[PDB]
């Protein structure tokens, strides 16, 4: 699960 | 030759954290949403999230 984009 | 849209903080002991604007020599981009990138600045290897990088 990729991280939360900025 | 990719670019880390943002500084990525390693989530495990297999990926490498990069910064925004840092170049990353992509290696394998078929495993899924995580590719193996090799930093040329230090010379270390570490997977990377594709949502934090972009193909320039």
């Amino acid at each position: 699960p990729l991280p939360p984009l900025p | 030759t990719f670019v880390a849209l943002y500084d990525y903080e390693s989530r495990t002991e297999t990926d490498l954290s990069f910064k925004k604007g840092e170049r990353l020599q992509i290696v394998n981009n078929t495993e899924g949403d995580w590719w193996l990138a090799h930093s040329l600045t230090t010379g270390q290897t570490g997977y990377i999230p594709s949502n934090y990088v972009a193909p320039s």
